[PDB]
């Protein structure tokens, strides 16, 4: 994904999803106290200056929702960037121009990824390296690091 | 120059006594040694504003219903309810308690969208009582500075579209095309909505208190026609003294026939070649069914207007052909990809589609609700800036399918295990509860059956907890939406099958309509297999 | 330019000292005649005189003078 | 409207035509929407005369008004409603007045749990639960299995707000829709429902009883279940209203629950 | 209310005040500025010429306080 | 009540009448619903005396409670 990011010249960013339990976690919460904040994916536009970065999703295998419903409809909205243009939210209430963002994902366990999010991806299975590969790349980069 | 002409166009140019008084007070305010005060300069402007205001130039009016009928018969193809309202607007104008047009009964406000040519109707009313017609625009306007004018103690007072309106027309009783009245807010210096009240009411239109016009104007025999764009955004002082004039929509064949007849001459007059442009009926339907869907035909004016502009562009380079055969070749050349994919590709047989008839404030529509009834923990997951009416529809249809489950081999319990990921692409629908609860019911029944959808059908109707499809209002716009989609099968409730007899049959010729009243009647109608 | 613009503008405010202020005070005279035909409480007459001290502004036709003419309406 | 709208003596309406207009065009408690209806009547008739004075007084009845207005957009005389195999006649009061808030109740199987849909107070749902508790004492005699609070879930939809009155005017309206939904049996026609249940299961006096009798006869509903303490308050009411209103004088919820449940077979 | 006016030989100038957010809309304003405007009721009472007209007040059940200063 | 309602030497009201009014019409422990009941009774009797000064004292007791008033709540 880092090689992809540089290719499309988009600000690469790191965002994980493990531990989201609530829909209003992905959304914002209501304007009930001083210094209240918008939703998570509108906040994904705060670390970036443009509406097309490369933000790399992580860890949908750790998703479950103890709330009623899933946020996996909001990550299904993430699975179609124009459904992000009608993003339900609370503090900001903004149908955004989230369409331009490049999307790229991670989850280290494909089976415990939920059935809402078990379609329209290709299995990029990336394990480790050998003894000799790690031995080579240590003196190639890591001991030079 | 103007100091001598404006001195003598006060008292021989006929002008009412509410206006002759200010014309004489600016005859006395000006002509003072070429007065150089800033109020005298804006009064030099204002006296020009207040002399070519058209008065003592009425053109002959008719107080019979019979001549009222046939001139609007010449104006339009058909006024199924508007003819009623103009015919009483003139037949009772000679019969009410005042006998003249002094604002007792409400004016012919053309409430609704701007979706028809508001120019040519005003042209034919200027043809009707022999009057003159003028176009203005209160767009961009939310202040007394640009309704009426600025204060008379300095320089900088430009008037608003009212005195521009009744400057650039030439009769006592004009057709003033008051455009974009709906965008109105009271922003500064009190309420400029009360300024259009002063346009509107009987009391403050002859006592027309204006910032630019210190002495009151008379809007006495001034006919008022008004074209706003939205109905919810109009002020209450504008909501004073309103009678409703409806706005209809049209089918594919109706937009085709009117694009041939009633709208093509306006655009080829704007380009300037009457009859040189040929757009065949195949090309007319090619433009219409691939570019326009909604009700308004001023929206349809632009699609032929760009065609007329490109025809003028090809004509200025040289008129090598008197007629140019616009075949199927050159139409994808213009505008590249057309705005709509041709039909039955949104009506592909799909598990997750919702091929039905939803409702938008612009008009009846078709919208595909993305249903993902995945097997989860039965959790109801909804996204899309969804309102509470979406849940009120969704759990109603869900509980109907709780009450109607085992007919199609569905398992004994689903709401505890099937995670509903239903996504309306839009926010919410103002149609009562559901927009078309049977559209999403067919989508969810396709999702639960895991089976693809059907052909040429878009359904409409809301859902009851008792398994009924209650009769819905505004079925005309849904039928127009399906006809505009090329879809010729539309189910309706039984009192909406009585609304079939309510609705005019010129719309209803191109479609076929089935008899349903319960929600399970329509679920067979959007599935490629019967299971 | 502000001197001569103000000089022509004080010719206007001199007419408003002479003719326009008399017309504003004639509006106030008509409504004060309506005061003596219906009959104010004399504290309300005093307040009409008080915002007639906010009025009777011969120096300029102020928006405060317009809103106090609305007040005396 | 004869005087003002230029239709001075040129139109005969029957009151049959006017009640057709009321019953099928605007069911308002007041008459301002019906004054709009009557002005529309005066206008729509008023376009006919100057076309040629074929009549100096045009007789207009239910025969020629569908040329002029149309069909029943609303069911005239809302005594007759939908066959209430799972519902009941609404009978509710609003700021605009008489409303037939016909309660949607889905008595689907499940755990016996509640699920509310609409602007629904939880006190209204506890009134529904008190009615349930009444029917928890009333299972087999009402043709129901003894087990439903463990096995037959609740899904319920009161039109918009449960009751603009704070407190259930429509408590027995909800309850009769619930009972019909449980029984899958027709709640009988003309009988509209106002009042609510006690925890001993009583239709106690309601307050604003006059307004729901207005809500009855504005619909043309002529059958009413009502508390006997409101029978004490019914004689207070001016009887020009109470003409055309057969009223059942209950105190118990079982009295209406043996009344509209006659087609159990 | 007009019948009451006709009965007591009163006048009948009704006046609505619905949807009003300000006390400064039912009440007047301060003359120290422009944009200053009276109540609707003050303008209504400007019309009449007697101190006993039937003055009709309209639907206080459907009022609300939104701006600083309760309208009621 | 009968002084401040202007109802002077015109009605008799017994304590049995007041007993039935309070016991059947308003169960406010303080004197705030009672004044409403009592002004309402004097209101009825004031209207009745307006169409005539017949009796030296209008008879109101516990028996004729639903005559001068609606239903006992």
């Amino acid at each position: 994904g880092r090689s992809i990011a540089r290719s499309m010249n988009r600000k690469f960013h790191r965002i994980s999803l493990g531990g989201v339990r609530d829909e209003a976690e992905i959304r914002g919460h209501r304007r009930t106290y001083i210094g209240a904040m918008p939703g998570k994916l509108i906040h994904a536009m705060k670390q970036v200056g443009v509406i097309n970065p490369v933000i790399l999703l992580d860890e949908i295998d750790k998703m479950s929702s103890d709330w009623r419903g899933d946020p996996a409809s909001a990550m299904l909205e993430v699975l179609d960037p124009e459904q992000n243009n009608t993003f339900t939210d609370h503090y900001l209430d903004v149908p955004y121009d989230l369409s331009k963002v490049f999307f790229i994902t991670t989850a280290n366990t494909l089976q415990t990824i939920p059935r809402p999010l078990l379609d329209r991806m290709e299995v990029i299975e990336i394990p480790g390296y050998t003894n000799m590969e790690k031995q080579a790349i240590a003196r190639q980069y890591l001991w030079p690091k | 120059s103007d100091l001598e002409a404006l001195r003598k166009k006060i008292e021989e140019v006929g002008m009412p006594e509410a206006v002759k008084t200010k014309a004489l007070k600016e005859l006395d305010r000006l002509e003072r040694m070429q007065q150089g005060s800033p109020e005298a300069t804006v009064a030099r402007t204002y006296l020009d504003w207040l002399t070519e205001v058209p008065w003592s130039k009425a053109d002959p009016e008719v107080l019979d219903i019979n001549h009222t009928r046939q001139v609007l018969d010449e104006d339009h193809y058909g006024l199924k309810d508007v003819k009623e309202r103009i015919l009483e607007y003139l037949a009772v104008r000679q019969l009410t308690q005042g006998l003249d047009v002094r604002n007792k009964a409400p004016i012919l406000v053309l409430v609704g969208p701007p979706g028809v040519g508001k120019t040519s109707l005003g042209r034919s009313i200027a043809r009707s009582m022999n009057r003159k017609f003028h176009r203005i625009s209160l767009g961009g306007v939310r202040d007394e500075a640009e309704i009426r004018g600025h204060r008379r103690t300095y320089i900088g007072a430009m008037p608003g579209k009212l005195i521009h309106a009744m400057k650039q027309v030439g009769v006592i009783n004009p057709v003033i095309l008051l455009d974009e009245i709906d965008k109105m807010s009271s922003d500064w210096r009190g309420d400029p909505a009360s300024a259009m009240l002063e346009v509107l009411d009987p009391e403050q239109n002859n006592t027309f208190t204006d910032h630019y016009l210190d002495v009151p104007y008379d809007l006495s025999k001034v006919f008022f026609i008004t074209t706003a764009n939205t109905l919810q955004t109009i002020p209450r002082p504008l909501l004073d003294r309103m009678e409703v004039i409806e706005i209809p929509g049209y089918t594919n064949m109706e937009k085709q026939a009117i694009a041939r007849q009633y709208l093509w001459p306006k655009q080829v007059r704007e380009s300037g070649m009457e009859g040189r442009i040929e757009v065949t009926d195949a090309a007319i339907l090619r433009v219409i069914s691939e570019y326009t869907r909604e009700a308004g035909v001023r929206g349809l004016e632009r699609e032929l207007g760009k065609i007329a502009r490109k025809g003028a562009k090809f004509w200025l380079e040289g008129a090598w052909e008197g007629l140019r055969t616009i075949d199927a070749s050159d139409i994808p050349t213009y505008l590249g990809i057309p705005r709509y994919r041709p039909d039955k590709a949104e009506t592909e047989p799909q598990v997750g589609t919702a091929q039905g008839l939803a409702w938008t404030p612009v008009g009846g529509t078709l919208l595909t609700i993305k249903v993902a009834a995945v097997p989860g923990s039965g959790k109801l997951s909804l996204t899309g800036q969804l309102g509470e009416v979406m849940k009120e529809s969704a759990q109603a249809a869900l509980t109907y399918l709780r009450a109607h489950t085992q007919d199609y081999g569905l398992p004994e319990d689903f709401y505890n295990k099937v995670d509903l990921h239903v996504h309306v692409p839009d926010g919410a629908t103002p149609k009562d509860g559901p927009s078309a609860g049977i559209t999403m019911a067919t989508a969810i029944a396709s999702a639960l059956s895991r089976r693809p959808a059907r052909m040429d059908i878009a359904m409409t109707g809301e859902v009851s907890l008792r398994g009924k499809v209650m009769p819905i209002g505004g079925v005309k716009e849904k039928l127009l939406a399906a006809h505009q989609a090329g879809i010729h099968k539309i189910v309706l409730p039984k009192d909406n099958e009585a609304q079939l007899e309510e609705l005019p049959k010129e719309v209803l010729e191109g479609l076929e309509i089935k008899l349903v009243e319960d929600v399970g009647e329509v679920l067979e109608y959007l599935l490629l297999p019967e299971p | 330019t502000n001197q001569r613009e103000s000089y022509l503008r004080e010719q206007m405010k001199a007419i408003q000292k002479e003719l326009g202020g008399e017309d504003g005070l004639s509006d106030l005279e008509a409504l004060r005649k309506k005061i003596e035909e219906v009959g104010m409480p004399e504290a309300v007459k005093t307040k009409a005189l008080k915002e007639l001290d906010r009025l009777e502004r011969m120096q300029q036709g102020s928006p405060e003078a317009t809103v106090a003419r609305t007040y005396l309406d | 409207q004869v005087r003002e709208s230029g239709m001075e003596g040129r139109i005969e309406v029957t009151d049959a035509a006017i009640l057709r207009v009321i019953s099928e065009y605007t069911r308002e408690a007041g008459v301002r929407g019906l004054e709009r209806e009557l002005g529309k009547i005066a206008r729509k008739g008023a376009k006919f005369w100057l076309e040629g004075a074929w009549e100096g007084l045009r007789t207009i009845d239910a025969s020629d008004i569908p040329t002029y207005l149309g069909i029943p957009r609303y069911r005239p005389d809302k005594a007759e409603t939908e066959p209430q195999v799972g519902t009941a006649q609404g009978l509710a009061w609003t700021p605009v007045g008489g409303t037939l808030l016909t309660i949607e109740v889905a008595a689907v199987p499940g755990s016996g749990k509640l699920s509310l849909t609409g602007q629904l107070g939880e006190v209204m749902k506890e009134s529904a639960q008190a009615a349930l508790t009444y029917l928890r004492a009333h299972t087999q005699d009402y043709g129901l299995p003894e087990d439903f609070y463990n096995k037959v879930d609740l899904h319920v939809h009161v039109p918009d707000g449960a009751t603009p009155k704070d407190g259930p005017s429509a408590g027995i309206t909800m309850a009769t829709a619930i009972a019909s939904a449980l029984s899958r049996r027709p709640a009988r026609m003309d009988i509209a429902m106002t009042g609510e249940v006690s925890l001993r299961g009583k239709v106690m006096p309601i307050g604003g009883v006059k307004e729901k009798l207005l809500a009855a006869h504005q619909a043309g509903i002529h059958k009413i279940v009502l508390p006997k303490d409101n029978e004490a308050q019914l004689e207070e009411l001016p009887k020009e209203v109470l003409e055309g209103l057969e009223i059942k004088l209950v105190e118990d919820v079982g009295e209406v629950l043996e009344y509209l449940l006659l087609p159990e077979p």
